């Protein structure tokens, strides 16, 4: 069960490359947990 | 796709490379005029992408004239009549659209889907602009 | 900066018959395999050497079957939803009936003069049209248009697909639609339907794929080295398409349309195809649907026996004794190889040298090293073996993957080679000072001192202390003992102005006349041994650097 749920995770998000400085996103996440940050 | 590349090399970029009316207006025509597929929806998105950029990009009297001729091609004669609107009021206007009578003449299938459509009193208001 | 634009596209579409026939140009005409007598292909057979060459341009060059009928493709009549259905708007029992049933379609097309009022399916048939109409019009006169009243078979529904108004069905589906909306389960699916029926239309006016495409004229053939189950379903076709041009019926096309069907995309019908031995026959659809621990090793190295190395290494052998002129040329350098001549062992330590290969952070990249024996060598902290053989490669392997740029975890950010099992009861019992309290005093009590750290484990190598023994250790650096922050448990105050702290781990000794402040650690060499240990790590790596 393991490994068919990487093989699916992995599918999902395989093209997603790290292609640009900066998007130039004006929003941004609010929170209010170190970890996280 | 060969266009919409380089804007992309611009949109995301750094800030001397920020795409200007102009740069729409290109990669707009492009779309317009692309050979095959369907490309009515990447140029809605480039619209609202352009609309989204109000505060720095304006448009100008070509941003219009391509969106008409778009917009009359695919048959969205509702969204021609608002971009048509705005481009009454451009000195030269209507001529732009002619295009000299090139690319299928967008001036004359504006008319004709008008016609085509029982729409006559927006054709008259066309016809004042010519 | 601008980006190094690439622009690269590939597309699938339906074949034209026309493109068919160039990819053969070719024609497969007969059902033979290979002579029996001669054990050689047969001419215009499934091998034959004038359609797909002499026997490398058999695993490329393909053939063609000329269908004497046509066939609809099953991918676009069966798999539900239809395709042919929806485009024709004809529900596919209706439908599945002109290609597998004894039915027959009148009118099938609107492009051209027609006098008879029949239309729609007739799962009988018609009588006048049998004896009649034949005899007024004469046989001959009757052939020419025959096709254009009523038709059967695959045939019917190309004419349909070929004469369909594309832009005539998106008004219609649009209108349609919208008169439902002016109007629970049937309205909300008819809905669906004609979306996809207009959505459907419109792809094909703004491509070049031809909706008549959907049923076959020629079948294209594979070519022979991929095909050494489908050569059975070859002969097959065959042999029934060859039977029903010998006749010029309707049984026979049906015979030649489900043939077809089993060749692309069987198990679509129910009961799929099945040979003596009680196998189902594979379509098209179906095809295309040892280790020795090493503790002296590097964290960096692994260790390759003779025999495994010099295997992945050949090439690079080779090499090296030709360009040393060891061996003349590629010939002789084999043989050297081949006897195990001795000066194939130093070049094989030459050419490995400063090439990594891959070990399958499953998989690594290490820097090999020739060991005795027969077994591969790793270091504890961690089959298949990949030689890098371009520069790119090698370059990626040596800066990208060796196991010194990776020592953290993606997940989270946690070190990946931590000390596990016997590492860490070593570093534990050495770490374990001095018993304390009752376990070190069987009474209530109501140690030596060294000078320097080099001092207290010379002692200890000598057997005068033990690795546990408490010790006191003068400490000419700064505070940075971890200790519990705690205030000295006692103070001894000289009345000439020397007081004395001392705390649970340490004494600290001041005065009130003098800066002096000295330091003495309560300890043991086990402690003292593991901070040197960490500490030369560090001074031999930036001497060495």
């Amino acid at each position: 069960d393991a490994g068919y749920l990487t093989r699916r995770l992995v599918e999902v998000v395989q093209h997603i490359v790290v292609r640009r400085t900066d998007c130039g996103t004006i929003r941004g996440i609010s929170v209010s947990f170190i970890q996280t940050l | 796709e060969v266009a919409y590349a380089t804007f992309e090399n611009m949109e995301y970029g750094e800030d001397f490379m920020k795409p200007d009316t102009e740069t729409y207006n290109w990669v707009i025509q492009a779309y317009t005029r692309a050979d095959s597929y369907d490309r009515v929806q990447d140029v809605a998105e480039l619209l609202g992408m352009m609309v989204e950029d109000y505060k720095r990009v304006q448009p100008n009297v070509k941003t219009h004239a391509l969106l008409v001729e778009c917009f009359t091609k695919y048959c969205v004669v509702k969204e021609a009549i608002r971009h048509f609107r705005a481009l009454k009021n451009f000195e030269g206007g209507t001529k732009v659209l002619h295009n000299a009578g090139n690319f299928e003449d967008p001036l004359s299938l504006y008319l004709r889907a008008l016609c085509r459509e029982g729409r006559i009193v927006e054709l008259i208001d066309a016809l004042d602009a010519m | 900066m601008i980006d190094r634009y690439k622009h690269q596209q590939l597309r699938i579409g339906l074949v034209s018959p026309q493109q068919i026939s160039a990819w053969a140009t070719g024609e497969v005409t007969k059902p033979y395999t290979f002579h029996y007598k001669t054990n050689k292909p047969e001419k215009d057979g499934l091998f034959c050497e004038r359609i797909f060459g002499p026997i490398r341009i058999r695993r490329y060059q393909m053939g063609y079957i000329k269908l004497t009928c046509p066939v609809t493709h099953v991918w676009y009549l069966k798999r539900l939803p239809s395709y042919i259905a929806n485009l024709l708007d004809k529900p596919l029992k209706e439908l599945e009936g002109l290609v597998y049933c004894d039915f027959s379609f009148a009118r099938p097309i609107t492009k051209k003069p027609t006098f008879l009022r029949l239309r729609g399916s007739f799962e009988y048939e018609i009588q006048s049209w049998k004896y009649s109409i034949p005899l007024f019009f004469t046989t001959q006169g009757f052939e020419i248009f025959r096709n254009r009243e009523i038709s059967t078979g695959a045939g019917a529904i190309r004419e349909q697909l070929a004469d369909l108004d594309l832009r005539i069905i998106i008004e219609n589906s649009l209108v349609e639609w919208k008169q439902l909306g002016e109007e629970d389960r049937k309205i909300v699916r008819r809905k669906d339907f004609l979306v996809r029926r207009m959505e459907l239309a419109k792809h094909f006016i703004r491509t070049n794929i031809e909706p008549e495409w959907m049923v076959l004229c020629l079948l294209p053939v594979l070519p022979p080295e991929l095909r050494p189950d489908i050569n059975e379903l070859y002969r097959r076709v065959i042999y029934r398409n060859n039977t029903l041009t010998d006749l010029l019926v309707m049984c026979q096309e049906k015979l030649v349309q489900e043939a077809v069907d089993t060749l692309l995309d069987n198990g679509i019908r129910g009961q799929p195809m099945r040979d003596g031995h009680n196998k189902v026959y594979k379509s098209f659809s179906d095809v295309i649907e040892v280790i020795v621990v090493g503790p002296s090793l590097s964290l960096h190295r692994c260790g390759l026996p003779r025999e495994i190395a010099i295997e992945l290494f050949q090439t690079f052998v080779i090499r090296g004794l030709i360009r040393q002129h060891l061996a003349s040329n590629i010939g002789v350098a084999k043989s050297q190889i081949r006897e195990k001549k001795p000066i194939v062992w130093e070049i094989l330590q030459e050419v490995m040298q400063g090439h990594p290969v891959l070990l399958n952070l499953g998989i690594q990249s290490f820097q090999p090293i020739l060991v005795e024996g027969r077994t591969i060598c790793l270091h504890p902290l961690v089959m298949a073996v990949h030689v890098p053989l371009s520069l790119e490669a090698q370059a990626e392997a040596r800066l990208l993957m060796f196991s010194h740029m990776n020592l953290l975890s993606p997940a989270i950010g946690d070190p990946i080679s931590v000390p596990t099992q016997d590492m860490l009861i070593g570093l534990y019992v050495l770490t374990s000072g001095t018993r304390r309290g009752i376990c070190a005093n069987r009474y209530n009590p109501c140690e030596p001192f060294f000078c320097n750290s080099y001092d207290a484990i010379g002692a200890y190598r000598q057997k005068r202390i033990n690795l546990d023994s408490p010790l006191w250790l003068r400490w000419q650096l700064d505070q940075r003992v971890i200790a519990s922050k705690e205030v000295p448990i006692e103070v001894h105050y000289e009345s000439f102005g020397n007081y004395h702290e001392i705390y649970a781990h340490y004494l600290i000794v001041r005065s009130v006349k003098k800066e002096t402040l000295y330091i003495y650690i309560r300890t043991t060499v086990g402690h003292i041994s593991f901070y040197r240990e960490i500490e030369e790590a560090i001074q031999g790596f930036s001497q060495a650097c």
